RNA sequence: GGGGGACCCUGAGUACCGUCGGUUGGAUAUCCGGCGGGAAGCUGGGAGGCAUCGGCUCCCAACCCUAAAUACGUCCCGAG
RNA sequence: GCGAGGCGCAGGCAGCCGUCGAACCGGGGAUUCCCGAAUGGGACCUCCCGCGGCUUAUGCCGCACUCCGGGGUUUAUCCCCGGAGGGGGAACGCGGGGAAUUGAAACAUCUUAGUACCCGCAGGAAAAGAAAGCAAAAGCGAUGCCGUGAGUAGGGGCGACCGAAAACGGCAGAGGGCAAACUGAACCCCGGGCCGACGAGGUUCGGGGGAUGUGGGGUUGUAGGGCCCCCGUAUGAGACC
């Protein structure tokens, strides 16, 4: 954890990035259609694939 | 900017075009990030496909003046 | 180390003169290269000398060559290279063995050599 | 009965004459139009089939 | 001409100089490696008449092979007495058509021809196997063997389409016997051999 | 890497502006790509100034952030403000 | 392009036999493989469901290629 | 090509693009990071480390293994030139290896079954294909597929079960090339030149093959072909590029 691979760590840095809310906006164009995407993620309970 | 006007000039001035639509591109990225008052945020996608251009017709003129040569 | 169809040990002077032999029939009388048209020549009864190499690999390709010349009452005669023999014959390749049917200029050689072989082991 | 070559192409892609009436396969033009004479030439009456059962089969098909 | 010879001291090698200079050959061969190539072919007359052609891009390879037939392994599962056969099996392929694919398989870039028998002692079996290179200029312009270089026939050792692949498939019966061969074994079922 | 495509975009933070105004230091983002003498190269040509010192990191985000410290005759605030920082 | 010949050529560890294993409706009469033998070769050779002899009928292996009618649907059109 | 809007699923903010014809659509190009057959050499992390040429430098090219056709030398399989194979594909195809549950109301020959699965090899199809055949009053005349022959001949603790072909009626139809006899370099490939049109075709030079046979010829059964002899023919006809 310490020491880490750089392959690695772009994964977990691509993962992180991935990991936030849908845009008010994108909410308001699809009006109240689109209120998820399926990769939100909580560290302590949903763990990462690698 | 125009195909037309691209083909205008020349491979040195389609070079110095590039480099500083790439610089300009830069001071319009960190000024995205600095400030919220953006009158046109179309700049950035105008200076991309700009570069775009200038690199496709200078490649386009490389390769008309080698099969001109050969 | 030599092959199983040489029945017999060449002089060096004696199988430069066959080469001589061959050049000049070619020269001036006439000559069957290949094994194949030595071999029909040898059968019809036209050869009046025979030419074999000794380094032919496998020697099935000239086997045959000393047991019918034999049986047809036809001298052969060794040489060291094939690669010479076709050098002498005028073809640009190596010839396995050679015919000749006309002597031509080298008509007292041609007997000279068979009077040899005859002698030395028929 | 047609004998115009057909095109096919190679393992590496490049072409070859095929016979219509056979499937011989040829690189050289020359060597098709030779094929193509001598071998179909008794269809125009230049020669006659090769076989006994093809004579028989060629008697009975004109006659 | 030299070609009725050949086959005439071929016909029986014991019977004739070959004898010993096969007992001399096979002496040369058991020290050579499994699978190698050779300048020119041992019975000239077979290899002419199976196809060989002294011309660029035709190679021979002779093939050593053990004799016998095959060991099967250990069953590890159980089976019934009908299925723990191991020692008295034989292949479905023959020894030949063995030899040519492991040349095929030692040359990546060639197919094979053909191949003939070349000697056989108590424990090895030899075969002379032609392989042609159908990539070549000079192979492509003969109609005798341009056919080889269409994209249909890649593999044709694997898959059956020598003579020893003919041989071992039951393609030299016609008629009566044969119901069970043509079009393929798979064709019929898997069950004409 | 070839310069002018090093230098994705400057850093505008309070700890960049901080250092700006004390270290003499600029702060870019730039190509993951890019080593230290690229980005030394990159810098020199384009601002036409002298490059004291390289330090390079890799963000949690993926992304390449460089330090540059330039020479002390030259001013990194004037860098800034030719870049629009201020 | 047709007649005659008295000369030459027409594929070998192959066809085939015995035995063993597999396979097959193939049954003393399927096909494949191993082992031990193994010819004729144009004045020639093979097949005709036990083996041999005679007649008669059909054919020429042990080298190679060949489109169309067929099989499928990762795809498309159309339909229910 | 269409002809006034356009900026994906995706109804928002601000902007920008379009009459010099966009968006969209048919065709042709450019860019195309890293890993991956992965191939210069390595991977406990799709990231790292090199050697030769050119290049001022930026930077570009070459360098895996197993072979084929060639050249050179140091003869080390060492260097160089040209060319191949590798991996992927839903189902179908070709060639090999090959069970048991189950049925037989148990079970061993058998069945399940040449099945499931494994291994190898191709294509848009593959394989087969032109009789050392099928048939016997008569005869047919390559292969493949459909109907039927037929649950028949036949196999089988003759138990359970297994199991065709010929003929006949159809779709489609097409036949050719080697080895040898004979001749004997009259030959093929690569590169250059010249005529022709730039193509077909003709000719020439260098290199690599080739007398251990390239090319010409020949492919069949009461035989065919080679060679020899004899008569005739081409003045013509036809095919292909
Ligand atoms: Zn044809």
């Amino acid at each position: 954890a310490r020491n880490k691979p750089l392959a690695k760590k772009l994964r977990l840095a691509k993962a992180l990035k991935q990991n936030r809310r849908v845009p008010v906006w994108v909410i308001v164009k699809t009006n109240r259609r689109v209120l998820t995407h399926p990769k939100r993620r909580y560290w302590r309970r949903t763990k990462l694939k690698e | 900017m125009k195909p037309s006007e691209i083909r205008e000039m020349s491979i040195e001035e389609i070079d110095a075009k590039i480099r500083e639509l790439r610089l300009q591109l830069a001071k319009e990225r960190g000024l995205l990030t600095m400030g919220t008052s953006l009158e046109n945020p179309m700049v950035i996608r105008n200076l991309r496909r700009d570069i775009a251009r200038l690199l496709t017709i200078k490649k386009e003129k490389l390769r008309e003046r080698e099969k001109g040569k050969v | 180390a030599k092959p199983s169809y040489v029945k017999f040990e060449v002089p060096k002077e004696l199988a430069e003169k066959a080469l001589q032999a061959v050049e000049i029939a070619r020269d001036t009388g006439k000559i069957r290269k290949g094994t194949n048209e030595t071999t029909k020549a040898v059968e019809r009864g036209q050869a009046k000398l025979v030419i074999i190499a000794e380094d032919v690999d496998p020697e099935e390709i000239v086997a045959h060559l000393p047991p019918l010349c034999e049986e047809k009452e036809i001298p052969y005669i060794y040489v060291p290279s094939k690669k010479e023999l076709g050098a002498a014959a005028g073809i640009e390749v190596a010839a396995a063995s050679v015919a000749i049917i006309e002597p031509g200029k080298a008509r007292d050689l041609v007997e000279e050599i068979a009077m040899k072989v005859k002698e030395l082991m028929k | 009965v047609k004998l115009k070559a057909i095109i096919v192409k190679d393992r590496d892609g490049e072409e070859f004459l095929r016979c219509p009436r056979c499937g011989m396969v040829f690189k050289r033009r020359k060597d098709y139009t030779k094929h193509v004479n001598k071998a179909h030439g008794w269809l125009f009456g230049r020669g006659k089939p090769k076989g006994k059962r093809l004579q028989k089969k060629y008697l009975k098909a004109s006659q | 001409g030299m070609y009725k010879y050949i086959r005439e001291a071929w016909k029986s090698p014991k019977k004739s100089y070959v004898g010993e200079l096969l007992k001399q050959r096979m002496i040369k061969w058991r020290r050579e490696p499994v699978v190698v190539r050779i300048e020119r072919p041992t019975r000239l007359d077979r290899a002419r008449a199976l196809g060989y052609q002294a011309k660029q891009g035709y190679v021979i390879v002779r093939v050593r092979v053990r004799k016998g037939g095959r060991k099967r392994p250990r069953w590890k599962g159980g089976r019934k007495p009908s299925k723990m056969g191991q020692v008295k099996y034989s292949p479905k392929k023959s020894l030949q058509w063995i030899a040519e694919e492991k040349a095929a398989r030692k040359f990546p870039n060639l197919e094979v021809l053909n191949s003939y028998w070349v000697g056989e002692d108590g424990m090895y079996k030899w075969f002379e196997v032609i392989m042609v290179d159908p990539h070549h200029p000079v192979i492509k312009s003969d109609p005798k063997i341009a056919w080889i270089a269409l994209k249909h026939h890649k593999g044709r050792v694997f898959r059956g389409l020598t003579s020893a692949g003919k041989k071992g498939r039951g393609l030299r019966n016609k008629g009566k016997g044969a119901e069970k061969v043509r079009p393929s074994i798979r064709a019929n079922e898997g069950k004409g051999k | 890497m070839d310069p002018y495509k090093v230098i994705i975009r400057p850093v505008v933070t309070e700890k960049a502006i901080s250092l700006i105004e004390k270290e003499n230091k600029l702060t870019f983002i730039v190509d993951r790509r890019a080593t230290k003498q690229d980005i030394k190269r990159a810098v020199e040509e384009i601002f036409n100034v002298k490059v004291e010192k390289v330090n390079t990191l890799i963000t949690p985000r993926g992304e390449k952030k460089a330090y540059v410290k330039l020479k002390p005759e030259y001013s990194a605030s004037e860098v800034a403000a030719r870049l629009g920082l201020f």
